[PDB]
């Protein structure tokens, strides 16, 4: 169960 | 009853909205400044296109991109977003002192009412792996409100797909996997699932960027043209390929990246997520097989790539392909909804 | 059923299909202390289960009923909600045991046992101890137990006590402070930096830290899982009055949790205090919306009062104040959605 | 969010 | 119908010594300068047991050790060699002009006939990990012509034994039998002989050397007493074996080397195959578990080796091994004939 | 008993066998994608040949050969394995769903027995310098299972010879040797054995790989027709060559290498192992001469290369060289079982 | 000696 | 499927 727009910076 | 609800699983779309109802998140692809950058680059750029017009943004979180239509002269701008996000995008609209021109609608674009029809679209319906969170079809089902001959940003999409050799990578999911090759983990015997547990571990997409010499040979592209496309284009979809070795080696799975287009009147804006290009909050995305072809310089590895929508906003992935000389064959099943964030 | 009046459907069917990946078993089982410890407690209580009849509450891939057959169970009733269960039943068949270790899939509300057991097993602590509701699952199984019957874990302790972390505090500004500016990309963001600050402080936040930042001996609620009842964890309001041991700005409370197996032969505790060897628990920490400065010696009164939702978590409301000096701070946090800080 | 966080 | 036939196959013997019958593997072994030099230093240290004695040197080959006995004052040297070797031995005696002292006596020392009993026996029976090629057999069997006040050169040998940790070497192996893990190569399916192909690498004694940081304990000794001990007892040999962990980390197998004392008169002199000294021709032995088990600080690894001799003139090995604390059980196998030769 | 045992001694048949019982040999082999890719290629590209045929696999090893002949399309194939490799190959032909149409035969093809005759004969029976581990004979032997009109996959094989010159592996010799060349080695003379070093040395072919431009003319030919020839062709095999020099230098010793032909009725697919080709597993193999000969360009360099049959699966090398306008001469004896693997 | 040579 | 190992 992940997000939908990855982590970024 | 929408078409929204019909193809979506209420569990996964509470959860979906949920994350975008966070401030946090918003940061998170705000300060994406190739994405931001190139977003404004070509509103600004074509101002053309937006100056005294009519505009629909869907999905337009804190509404960056309907401030931009507003900087670039549209008339009327209608902001559909189904999170609750929508009433910060409120906040903004009212202390920009905007509220004559960016009209808020919260909601599904599925489902709300607009009072006309708009003359250009404009949302960032891209997911990782462009095609994750189905919100290109929310983008296309949009176009009911949009007039014959009108534009939407952005107007295309190009789909990347490239073989790739990566040992490392293969080893350290295959390591992962191999925790249920232990006979006895305190004194357990788990190695009958060793075979589940590697089918899992490899059904995950890996999210991450790389070198451009991992790749094995020229990418296939697979275009969506926004302008024409019915959401029911994206149900199955189906990409085949056939790649000409540049190099000799174990191909360990294809890599996918996207690239979308903003033709607009006075110039074509491309924002790409391509290895060769700046990192975006996309990255790349990396499909491992279970078991790598070994292909020699000159090889032709040919295949199929076919995307299967699933109700829960994103796609089954089978991915078939065979080393055409040797007949080496290799067959794998993604899970696009559980990706393996690296980077 | 008793679950499904407390839970909301979309919460439950997430929660399960996190624990349905072998990825999440191979995590906790990976974790020395928590596995090795649950293994020590059972194997050195061994005629706590020699001959007896065992219950296991969301056995996930059954470990714990392994265990269980080393010390000599004669039967062992695993139940396990999610999918997992199937993979749990292969194990059971690869490892020879079917015979002893019965695999039922479902809730531990829903699903029926033919018989009561000697000794309950099962690991339902979440971070801070009472996250994802799975106590109340746990002491709900108590309606199998015979009379004079014992549980493994026997009691739950949960501490908190006030810390100080500048850094940790000023960080969550900074990151608000993304929306304080008056011209990005033109637009004006700054209306939602208060929400942006409110949002990150809604947020526990899982780490871990230093003991060192620790200003006063810790506060200990106990349950018992012996004597409680699941309407006991609906509402579990924790008083604590720290006698300050160091003078500075209390920024929050810090929480960790230990667990006691009270077994006939030995008592063995598992600790997730920071004090000890970090676990796949962390700690939680709470900040208050502003610090409190506190001489050493003084004492430092409130209230933690967790109200239990229907997304299987809590509602912190914390209330604190120096006594000597009357300064007051409160917070409102959301257990459910923390920040995983850990680097 | 994950109930157990993620350990090593 | 010799001691030597009975227990060796016809087949084992020819190749066996057909490889001794090379100029270039004496070469190989003499210039071994720790090995020679230690010889010449154990025998010319203690002259006292050789001055004017009656010597035997069981697998003379070329006839160093005779001449070594020479130099020390022997009066008569009986040099057996069963391979074609002991021709190149008579060659050197007779061009050194000591036809007088040293007498070649071709054949196995289990067939031939001696004028007279010794005094003292020589030889170099050691292979690698000691007891491979059951040359030692062969030795205490010479013990029929010893004196009963006689002595053996070498008197003892000490086989180490301790667990090591080489993530590196264990994937190295295991990437190997990966090959049989391919479902289409050059569209044929290998799958089903990756069980078999993964206990065939792994049955191979590793034969190089390593560094001492990578062993987790101190290594327990097994000795043979040349003097006392009878070839029946090299039959079966038992090694049981308990190590105190210093370090944490996944136990990937067991790592073995020996050393061999000349108890003389004047002085002991060592000679040693341990890592921590310089390298020899006999490098060290690792047996690799097909799944490492993992230890703590300060838990005990119990189990035993249990070498069974075969006709092929070496050993097939049996390895049990378990971490006490959690019951980790690790079960191999190795034929001692097959060695992986990886320097 | 029978023609296999008459002719190989059982000590040199045991280690023969139990080297090819190792998958990690099988493996060794099936990664050289020269081998493996040629044969399949040879295979499938004469479809016609296999198609609703009866095969018999000589040696089948694992079993990969069988395989290939499946995907072509046979209906039977008879697959003989000497090796306890018979074992594994009849589990990947159940695992390959395969079983109605690949029968193995654990055993040496010399003793077993087929139910029937088949069409066309395949097999790996090349060692290297293409007559090591004399499994052709097994090869020509299997014909009895051939019908009159039945093929052979190879169908000829070619060896090659060439002169070369190359100065350092020569001497390399003496500078091993040598170190028997010393009065005292720890106070012994081995001097006396310096000699037999030598000849040891000189007695082992050379495998490993070489740049073409070491060879000094161009190379001569001996085929092998194994559709035609018998088994008693291969027990003493002569080979002449004249040699016309290409370049002026010192001849060190003779260059050896093969090539096999898949002539189908399609198509003639060629599996060369020269040095002018990507390296394959049988590298190549080099015959030292015991002094080298001195040979102008445009001289002659004739002579025989014999090899005779031995019962360690292998041949006894015989080559007497040498240069006609000069009457320099040169010999050697070499045993191709006991071959130095050079290449690093 | 091995029949066939190490290969790669 | 040597007795003694190569050295140096
Ligand atoms: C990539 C960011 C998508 C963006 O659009 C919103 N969204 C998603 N699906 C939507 C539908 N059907 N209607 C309106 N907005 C919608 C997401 O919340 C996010 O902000
Ligand atoms: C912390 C690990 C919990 C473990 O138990 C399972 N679980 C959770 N809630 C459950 C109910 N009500 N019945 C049965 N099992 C239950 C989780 O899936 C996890 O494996
Ligand atoms: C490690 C070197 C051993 C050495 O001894 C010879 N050998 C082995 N076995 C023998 C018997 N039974 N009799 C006499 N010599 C024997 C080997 O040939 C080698 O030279
Ligand atoms: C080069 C690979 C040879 C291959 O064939 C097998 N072999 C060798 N000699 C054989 C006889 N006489 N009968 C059957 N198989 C035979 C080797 O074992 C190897 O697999």
């Amino acid at each position: 169960p992940a997000a939908p727009r990855p982590p970024f910076s | 009853r929408s078409v929204f609800s019909e193809r979506t699983e209420e569990s996964s779309a509470v959860q979906y909205f949920q994350f975008y109802g966070y401030l946090s998140q918003q940061q998170n692809m705000m300060q994406d400044y190739v994405r931001t950058g190139t977003y404004q680059r070509a509103i600004l750029q074509n101002h053309t296109d937006f100056k005294d017009k009519i505009v629909l943004d869907v999905g337009c979180g804190s509404g960056i991109l309907s401030f931009f239509a507003a900087q670039a002269g549209a008339r009327k701008i209608y902001a559909v977003e189904a999170s609750t996000m929508a009433q910060h995008a409120e906040v903004l609209v009212k202390s920009n002192n905007l509220t004559d021109r960016i009209v808020v609608i919260p909601g599904k674009v599925e489902e709300v009412s607009l009072p006309e029809q708009v003359d250009i679209i404009i949302s960032e319906p891209m997911g990782y792996m462009l095609f994750n969170e189905r919100m290109l079809e929310s983008y296309l089902h949009a176009k009911k409100y949009l007039k014959p001959s009108g534009n939407m940003f952005p107007t295309i999409g190009d789909v990347h797909l490239a073989p790739f050799t990566d040992e490392q990578l293969y080893m350290e999911q295959f390591t992962k996997a191999n925790f249920w090759y232990q006979p006895s983990f305190h004194g357990v015997d788990l190695s009958a699932l060793r075979g589940a547990a590697v089918d899992e571990y490899f059904r995950q997409p890996v999210v991450d960027t790389f070198d451009i010499r991992i790749l094995m040979a020229k990418s296939v592209k697979y275009t969506v043209n926004f302008l024409e496309a019915k959401e029911g284009d994206l149900h199955r979809i189906e990409i085949p390929f056939k790649f000409h070795m540049l190099h000799s080696g174990l191909v360990h799975g294809l890599a996918f990246w996207f690239d979308v287009a903003f033709i607009g009147s006075i110039m074509t804006v491309w924002l790409s997520t391509a290895p060769t290009e700046p990192l975006t909050h996309w990255y790349q995305v990396r499909c491992l097989f279970q078991s790598p072809l070994f292909a020699k310089a000159g090889d032709t590895l040919s295949g199929t790539c076919l995307l299967i929508a699933n109700k829960r906003q994103s796609y089954d992935i089978s991915i078939v392909a065979q080393v055409d000389q040797t007949g080496s064959k290799s067959s794998n099943l993604l899970d696009l909804k559980n990706p393996f964030f690296r980077y």
